[PDB]
């Protein structure tokens, strides 16, 4: 159907964007996981310098 | 057996099983008598269309809500509605099956006591359960502590907990929702020439509202930006044609929630009720509440909410905390996920209104400890 | 009809696929930033404890 | 065996077997029931949290002394502050060990007898005994004469001692301590 092609169309166009968004979360994820290691590694030299 | 999860709500009743992951029907939630006169004999035409079947046959009928503002102001209509649910859209009878209503916070009792009455004595159920619809909100987030702002489409309301202990005194409860955003974004629509008048154009209304507002991240400066470019206007077809474009009137209308002197209301937005709610609680759970800040209800799915709500907040609280918004993608089924979690648990099979207790105290059963 | 079934079909799938992608995506997002806050109170006691 | 060196004393517990440096546990002495109504189904919300777990919920708890100045005012409180100092900071059954408690001086003989009677039938201790808060205090000095001003956080007391013989006319009792302070 027309209209049900047009939906289907804007379906996957917005499957699409959200796809752009997973690469944007997938960079959020990778630049947080390195904070997360960064944040382990200046834990452990503060606690160092604290004993 | 299992537990009938219905959620009455405004706007959308959304209802299904226990223990699954979505309503097994969504439909919208008014009653439609026809208003001509009908020449055709014979065409089996019924007197009251509803559910959405209304929603197909809109054009010749005149809807109108059963659901105010949380509170039922028609109860003929409600029991048409209740009984649809039942046995149209689920196929139950109500004799096997408990049943889980939710309600908003502060509500008048008369109303939550002709729920229950009539929920035992015209579908005779064999047991009901009324639930304040944040606590639900906050199951599905799988949480046990956090403010959670409840924006559905009747009424916007701000529950408190922490640790599971809520905080009656902190409730704050307000009345603009997504209806008066739809009445407004009807009313700002007549600055560029559409006129939208019948009660079955407010659905096109909606319809817009839904598909192309969004809420601006700063509003000076978007207003600035739409009134000198044209990157903003994006068009839509109506039901019939002639196309309509949409202006600065597409983060105007959303806009109303941050500024309720739009709509003429004195209150302040949905940003500094939050604050408020969150100031009259105690001084040692505020750093709990600032970090686990929730977010439900349909009104709550504009895009860049979570952004704006945030900054706010920012912006009104100490420096030091950290302000977090939980925005789940499923914000829109929270309450009856959460509805459907609280049912499926053992430790909660003892809560339920058993009808023999009902048979002893009356309606006012329901304000005692089976609360 | 049958292209449009195959493009129902099609966008269908594309749109459950972001959409799954997407949501994965937002709780790995979820759990990083976890590890980025309960890091900061970490520095935080350390730093209390060095001063 | 080991005998438990517990110290009731009035703001912080403190306790710890014999023979050691520093208390093993050492803990603020508040019970305090949740005043709120409570929601959540199943959260394993519990009637009493006592101890320094009421200092981590203390948003929606009321929290109230179980000693107000030396004395005991509230029996039942000070033995649920007891049973879990002996059964979850130290986890030792108080039948195989002998208790050393800690009274300020001039207090009033039932508040002992109580406190006593208290360790003998419920925690069932094999022997018990207890000791003036000031000579202790000059124990650990190292010392055999002084005058120690003990200035608790209930009661502020002035025990004079001269080779070994405690002044018994010469003890200055005053109420004033850190809880007024903090008032
Ligand atoms: N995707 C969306 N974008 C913007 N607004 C929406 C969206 N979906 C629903 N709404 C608004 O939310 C309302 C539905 O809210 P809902 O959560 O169903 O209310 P209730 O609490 O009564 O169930 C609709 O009237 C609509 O105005
Ligand atoms: N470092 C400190 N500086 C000032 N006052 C303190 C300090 N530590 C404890 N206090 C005060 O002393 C009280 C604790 O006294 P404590 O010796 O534990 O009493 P008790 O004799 O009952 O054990 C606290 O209530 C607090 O007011
Ligand atoms: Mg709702
Ligand atoms: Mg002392």
């Amino acid at each position: 159907l027309k209209d049900a092609q047009e939906k289907l169309e804007l379906a996957e166009k917005k499957a699409t964007d959200a796809e752009a968004d997973v690469a944007s979360l997938n960079r959020r994820i990778q630049l947080v996981e390195e904070e997360l290691d960064r944040a382990q590694e200046r834990l452990a030299t503060a606690l160092q310098k604290l004993e | 057996t299992t537990a009938l999860v219905c959620d009455n709500g405004s706007g959308l009743v959304k209802a299904g099983f226990a223990g699954d992951d979505a309503p097994r029907a969504v439909f919208p939630s008014i009653v439609g008598r026809p208003r001509h006169q009908g020449v055709m004999v014979g065409m089996g035409q019924k007197d009251s269309y509803v559910g959405d079947e209304a929603q197909s046959k809109r054009g010749i009928l005149t809807l109108k809500y059963p659901i105010e503002h949380g509170i039922i102001t028609n109860w003929d209509d409600m029991e048409k509605i209740w009984h649809h649910t039942f046995y149209n859209e689920l196929r139950v009878a109500p004799e096997e099956h408990p049943t889980l209503l939710t309600e908003a916070p502060l509500n008048p009792k008369a109303n939550r006591e002709k729920m229950t009455q009539i929920m035992f004595e015209t579908f005779n159920v064999p047991a009901m359960y009324v639930a304040i619809q944040a606590v639900l909100s906050l199951y599905a987030s799988g949480r046990t502590t956090g403010i959670v702002l409840d924006s559905g489409d009747g009424v916007t309301h701000n529950v408190p907990i922490y640790e599971g202990y809520a905080l009656p005194h902190a409730i704050m409860r307000l009345d603009l929702a997504g209806r008066d955003l739809t009445d407004y974004l009807m009313k700002i629509l007549t600055e560029r020439g559409y006129s939208f008048v019948t009660t079955a154009e407010r659905e096109i209304v909606r319809d817009i509202k839904e598909k192309l507002c969004y809420v601006a991240l700063d509003f000076e400066n978007e207003m600035a930006t739409a009134a000198s470019s044209s990157s903003l206007e994006k068009s839509y077809e109506l039901p019939d044609g002639q196309v309509i474009t949409i202006g600065n009137e597409r983060f105007r209308c959303p806009e109303t929630l941050f500024q309720p002197s739009f709509i003429g209301m004195e209150s302040a937005g949905i940003h500094e009720t939050t604050y408020n709610s969150i100031m009259k609680c105690d001084i040692d759970i505020r750093k709990d509440l600032y970090a686990n800040n929730v977010l439900s209800g349909g009104t709550t799915m504009y895009p860049g909410i979570a952004d704006r709500m945030q900054k706010e907040i920012t912006a009104l609280a100490p420096s030091t905390m950290k302000i977090k918004i939980i925005a789940p993608p499923e914000r829109k089924y929270s309450v009856w996920i959460g509805g459907s979690i609280l049912a499926s648990l053992s430790t909660f099979q003892q809560m339920w209104i058993s009808k023999q207790e009902y048979d002893e105290a009356g309606p006012s059963i329901v304000h005692r400890k089976c609360f």
